[PDB]
């Protein structure tokens, strides 16, 4: 894969907007939406909230896990534990990039949410290169990754698997 | 061309108690092939102070000590030269008193220590270099 | 030993690891077929001569020549096969038609392989769905928005809009078209996606 | 099979083909039953086109689905053109009652591809050779797929008693178990029949 | 810029201070000394000047400019902040855009610079703006070295009802003003420096007319015309008619190619044939 | 992006037929001692004695080999001898595997089809060298951005450069997504001609 | 304010800068894998884009102030310990 398709899979998460136009139910091949009552919340998939925000037709809302207090506890829980701890949403990096870039003025304290998210990320990446070094160092044959999201996997996967194949080969070249 | 060994590798065919009790066990050397008990005697028959060791052997015998010896050379070479007088008294105590103190050289293949006087920085302080 | 001519076909493709199709080498290819023939006969002579006088001590001189042609076979199919990869790319990247800076570097029989592959591909594509299937050549990146803003970079006669509403393409003149049509041209070098 | 679930299963059929090291199962049902929603909702837009916002919300989703599907297909016409002889053989000798790994149309494409390339190599270098080398067999020139690759997977049907062979020593094999929703990093050979049975999915 | 290189180049303090004549260059020195600005901080870039000076700079400058006869020193504009270090005044964007579109060195057709200047107005291209601010500097330092030529040489002829000037190719940095759009600003600053410089009472109220060579091969020049300058000039120019009727009378070769009428391309030989009839026509 | 060269099987049981890496790999020379005379071909090195030391490509010595050593026997180069097998154990992060190459793991895995005695000690050198040089390719390839990497890559071989080019292609692709840069549609192979 | 202190008292403030660079490089790279677990020390260099002075403009009122001078290297001692 590549980041630009993880970003595609991440635009299926649901968010809540507040439209300012009138429209009746829409029957999408992936569900139903609406109705859109001006000045009333409604829950849509991201790829539509962003596209409506760019055309000046809505007003986003911060997801509940995107609070500057619960995050300041996740950031500590992550540094205490010694394994991959569970995360608010399986796609938090892409959410807190797309949202904070496109709707940073409808989110209060954007430039602290952003730094806490980055602090969590910079740790969950450090635990990986330790869990991906003991693997080689001790020549394991299995490794249980607990709560890795698809993005951390995809940033260093096409190197790790490709450097473990060359190790299986070198380790089983004497049998015949 | 990089000299990563004193023996040219291309054509060679043609507390402080743990260290002292591990060096002695290494200097026994009898039960595997008797490589050093063939050298202690050899130097006693020539009246030498010091014997040259191969760290390449220390690696295969015990990696932990071979690494702790290339990075804390002082506290390890004051324990090597003690457990060498100990092992020479275990052959001929009469000889083991003719000389004040024994010495122990080194030779083999050190990993990154093979440096030139141009590369000898101050991260090699108290570290065996070549 | 042998095979110093075939190894000048390979040690040339190994210098272009980007996927750029170099000029065909009829010269070296002929030069290695000749050595194949030469060794073939000069070995078959002593093969049948080892049944007409009993020179079985020549058995080595068979293998040293029997295998030393297999090599010259490998190093002439690989080259002939590798160059058939760097060609199929020119159907997924440029398009159905190529400019003659390319159709000048292919040997005159690779064009037939091409026009066969292209036609079989266009046959398969139209078979997927009911109405003229689905053109899987386009759509290389996830769709982001519904309209795109392009900006021409070379002249181009008269681009078409499905409804018969053509559009002229002068240099440095930007439009606002549906990205459903501009993908073919952006990926070649004509247009350009500006408002990223 | 609500049209809402075809897409949820299509994305899953889309990731596996991207990560697997071998040409996986053939799903003709879905590829032929999503080309129906596309073929239908392309008509209820060109007819009732006289709205200017609804048609946009529909065209965007159609363009997302037509990319998932398309990039799925393209990802298999790469497996076929790299493994054409080994994928023809496997389909010729298939025991009846086993899901094919080739559509009836990919099969024609693969037949024509093998024919074309053989008829090309026959007239450039395999013709002017001594008359005993002019036949090369394409089961020993095209490398077979490599099923010793490592993959990340996340499981969704609790499995137990899974064999983990680190090396050639049959003794060193410790058996493991799998929870639900967990994720592991294991070789593709030991979990091959699980991807075909929906028990896992290569993320 | 630095606080010093921007006093010597604004064509409003480069006129009053008369920063082209050694006799009045000391006026700048005295103005700086009256504020307590070291001559070593004033020469350094403004972002690096000490923090203890810049507290009330925009007031201690307005004050000490009353003592010199410059009472219109504060204007009303707007300013934008994007992020941590991005702070523009609405008259920096203008001087950068206006000089990305009129760069001297030409690299293609007429619509190759237009595109690069249209690009530098969106925030996703702060690397062109931040670049079009090094052309706008290079231009402003190569304008006060021309208005310094036509005022230490007296190339402003009083040809009757209007002043008149012309340029020479041999002078450096005169091919920069070859464009028929970047010539109006040079003339409009020349008039502002002149009216402040001359001692007469007639020349201080006559419109200027300027010509500079356009094309050596066709042998043609470009000509403009600017209203009589003053503090409250209505800004209602009147040369689009004069030049038209003059070329009509003399029956020479002219081109009113642009959208504004007061800019014309004229054969190098029809210069005097045109000018005399124009002198008589305006009268 | 769509030109998928045939990869190298030089680490498994036998090299691939069409892979241009293995073809140039096996071409490297190797020392042999002949067991018989070499009639009608002594021109190169007409007959050649038995018990003569010669240098032959690897591909040649594939078929000319048998269990009984009918035609010739083989002895390994010094890079795989006992000499260097201790050097590569001192600290493997110091060796210039490009001069000692440029196919170290590729060659060394084909010298196991000669049933020499010390195979159980070559297949332990390779494994313990590749494991030794890993934490210096996992970290100098995912953490070298917009740098001149032509000096972090000067002491590697074809099995390792292929990984140093996969670390970078995943670093320079996340850093291009973070900066809203992997949204613009670009020319894929035409910018290679330009 | 900080970038002014750093121009006036560079001695006793570079220390605080280099002691914060060490507390940030700790919460970013940790957990260090296996062979290193002692935190190193971060030499914070610093560059700028400001007009350079010259050697002839080093009057004694510039004692213990960040300066910025151009020149040409003319010699080089051998590295030593400190």
């Amino acid at each position: 894969m590549d980041a630009a398709e993880v970003e595609f899979l991440a635009e299926k998460e649901l968010v809540t907007i507040i439209p300012n136009f009138s429209l009746d139910k829409i029957y999408l091949i992936g569900g139903d939406l609406g109705p859109f009552n001006p000045g009333l919340p409604v829950e849509v998939p991201l790829w539509l909230a962003i596209n409506l925000k760019q055309r000046q037709k809505c007003r986003l809302l911060p997801p509940e896990w995107m609070d500057v207090e619960k995050l300041e506890k996740m950031r500590d829980h992550e540094r205490k534990e010694e394994t991959f701890t569970p995360m608010p949403s399986p796609y938090y990096m892409e959410l807190t990039k797309l949202l904070l870039n496109h709707a940073s003025d409808n989110i209060p304290k954007a430039d602290e949410i952003r730094t806490l998210v980055k602090d969590m990320w910079d740790t969950r990446i450090a635990k990986l290169r330790v869990s991906a070094d003991s693997f080689v160092r001790q020549q394991e044959a299995h490794a249980k990754l607990d709560n890795l999201t698809l993005m951390e996997i995809n940033t260093s996967g096409t190197f790790l698997t490709q450097a473990l194949n060359h190790m299986y080969k070198l380790r089983t070249n004497l049998q015949p | 061309m990089l000299p990563r060994s004193p023996p040219l590798p291309r054509g060679n065919l043609w507390e402080l108690r743990e260290a002292q009790r591990d060096y002695l066990d290494f200097l026994d050397d009898e039960e595997d092939q008797g490589i050093y008990q063939s050298k202690v005697r050899e130097l006693i028959s020539d009246n030498q102070y010091r014997l040259i060791v191969n760290v390449n052997d220390l690696r295969r015998k015990n990696e932990k000590r071979a690494n702790r010896l290339l990075n804390n050379a002082f506290e390890e070479l004051v324990a090597f030269q003690r457990a060498l007088k100990d092992f020479v008294a275990s052959i001929d105590a009469t000889y083991a008193k003719q000389y004040e103190e024994f010495y122990v050289g080194l030779e083999g293949s050190f990993g990154s220590k093979h440096v030139s006087p141009r590369t000898l920085t101050s991260c090699f302080l108290s570290c065996v270099v070549c | 030993m042998f095979c110093e001519k075939a190894m000048e076909l390979i040690r040339e493709l190994h210098r272009a690891p980007e996927g750029q199709l170099p000029a065909f080498n009829e010269d070296g290819l002929r030069q290695v077929l000749e050595e194949m023939k030469a060794l073939y006969e000069q070995n078959q002579s002593d093969v049948n001569e080892a049944k007409s006088g009993g020179r079985s001590d020549l058995i080595p001189t068979i293998k040293f020549r029997h295998c030393s042609l297999l090599r010259n076979r490998r190093c002439t199919v690989a080259y002939l096969y590798d160059r058939l990869l760097r060609i199929r790319a020119l159907r997924w990247e440029y398009g159905s038609v190529l400019p003659n800076a390319l159709r000048f570097h292919m040997a005159a029989e690779e064009m037939e392989w091409f026009n066969n592959y292209k036609r079989s591909l266009a046959t398969y594509m139209r078979s997927l769905g009911g109405d003229e299937g689905l053109d899987i050549t386009q759509d290389m990146k996830p769709p982001k928005s519904l309209y795109i803003e392009v900006r021409c970079l070379k002249d181009y006669g008269e681009f078409e809009v499905d409804d018969g509403t053509s559009v002229l393409l002068k240099k440095n003149s930007q439009h606002f078209l549906p990205r459903w049509k501009c993908e073919q041209l952006i990926r070649q070098g004509v247009l350009e996606h500006i408002l990223s | 099979l609500t049209p809402a679930e075809l897409i949820e299963r299509l994305e899953q059929a889309w990731m596996n083909e991207k990560f697997a090291p071998e040409l996986l199962e053939s799903k003709p049902e879905i590829v032929e039953c999503v080309m129906e929603q596309l073929e239908h909702m392309e008509e209820n837009l060109r007819r009732a086109k006289r709205e200017d916002l609804k048609v946009s919300i529909h065209q965007m989703e159609m363009e997302r689905i037509r990319y998932v599907l398309s990039s799925y297909l393209r990802c298999r016409l790469m497996k076929i053109e790299k493994f054409f002889p080994h994928v023809l053989e496997k389909e010729k000798t298939r025991p009846e009652g086993e899901p094919s790994s080739l559509s009836p149309e990919e099969l024609a494409f693969a037949r024509e591809f093998m024919a074309n390339t053989e008829s090309y190599l026959k007239n450039v270098a395999l013709k002017h050779m001594p008359p005993n080398l002019q036949k090369v067999d394409l089961f020993r020139a095209v490398p077979k797929p490599d099923l010793d690759s490592y993959v990340f997977l996340r499981v969704r049907e609790r499995q137990e008693n899974i064999l983990v062979e680190p090396d050639t020593d049959e003794q060193r094999d410790y058996v493991i178990d799998l929870e639900k929703g967990s994720q592991h990093l294991i070789r593709y050979k030991t979990i091959a029949p699980l991807v075909a049975s929906g028990a896992v999915q290569l993320i | 810029w630095s606080l010093h290189d921007s006093l010597c180049n604004t064509s409003y303090t480069a006129a009053r201070f008369k920063l082209w004549s050694v006799h009045g260059q000391k006026r700048l020195q005295e103005f700086l000394a009256d504020m307590g600005l070291p001559l070593k901080q004033v020469k350094q870039k403004f972002q690096a000047m000490d923090i203890s000076l810049k507290e009330n700079l925009r007031e201690m400058i307005e004050q000490s400019a009353n003592k010199f006869g410059m009472k219109d020193m504060r204007v009303q504009t707007f300013s934008i902040h994007f992020g941590f270090k991005h702070k523009f005044l609405a008259s920096d964007v203008v001087f950068a855009t206006m000089s990305l579109m009129e760069s001297p060195e030409k690299d293609g057709s007429g619509t190759d610079h237009f595109i690069q200047a249209l690009d530098s107005l969106s925030r996703s291209n702060l690397d062109k703006l931040y670049h079009g601010l090094e052309l706008a500097k290079k231009q402003l330092r190569a304008t006060q070295q021309t208005i310094a030529s036509c005022l230490c040489t007296n190339l402003v002829i009083s040809q009757g009802p209007f002043l008149y000037c012309s340029l020479m190719e041999g002078t450096p940095d005169v091919m920069l003003f070859s464009r028929p759009a970047s010539l109006s600003l040079l003339s409009k600053h020349l008039l502002k420096s002149f009216v402040c410089s001359t001692k007469n009472r007639r020349c201080k109220l006559l419109p200027l007319v300027m010509a500079a060579p356009l094309s050596m091969e066709h042998g043609t020049v470009t000509v403009v015309g600017i209203p009589p300058e003053t503090d409250s000039s209505d800004r209602k120019n009147f040369f689009g008619r004069a030049f038209e009727k003059a070329a009509e009378s003399t029956s020479s070769r002219m081109l009113h190619n642009h959208f504004d009428l007061s800019v014309i391309e004229l054969k190098a030989e029809d210069r005097s044939k045109f000018l005399d009839a124009l002198i008589s026509l305006l009268s | 992006e769509a030109y998928f060269r045939v990869e190298s099987g030089a680490l498994g049981p036998e090299e691939n037929f069409l892979s241009l890496d293995d073809i140039l790999m096996s071409h490297e020379k190797l020392p042999v001692r002949t067991e018989t005379a070499m009639p009608r071909l002594g021109a190169f090195f007409n007959a050649v004695p038995q018990g003569s030391k010669l240098e032959l490509p690897l591909w040649l010595a594939k078929g000319l080999f048998d269990n009984k050593r009918r035609i010739l026997s083989v002895e390994l180069p010094k890079i795989y001898q006992e000499g260097w097998r201790t050097v590569f154990s001192a600290d493997p992060n110091v060796v210039d595997l490009h001069k000692m190459g440029p196919h170290f793991y590729g060659f060394g895995s084909q010298l196991l089809h000669f049933d020499s005695p010390e195979n159980a000690d070559i297949s332990q050198s390779l494994l313990q060298t590749f494991i030794g040089r890993f934490r210096r390719i996992m970290d100098s390839s995912q953490n070298a951005y917009n740098e001149d990497t032509s000096a972090l890559v000067a002491r590697l071989d074809e099995m390792e450069r292929g990984l140093f080019q996969t670390g970078q292609k995943g670093l320079n692709d996340f850093q291009c997504w973070e900066k809203g840069q992997a949204s613009q549609i670009t020319a894929s192979n035409l910018v290679q001609n330009y | 304010d900080l970038a002014d202190y750093l121009y006036k008292q560079p001695a006793e403030h570079l220390q605080l800068l280099e002691e914060a660079a060490k507390e940030v490089a700790d919460e970013v790279t940790r957990p260090r894998p296996s062979g290193e677990e002692v935190l190193q020390d971060i030499q914070v260099m610093l560059k700028s884009d400001a007009s350079p002075s010259s050697i002839r403009s080093l009057k004694s009122d510039m004692m213990s102030h960040l300066v910025k001078i151009p020149g040409i290297i003319i010699a080089a001692s051998a590295v030593r310990a400190k």
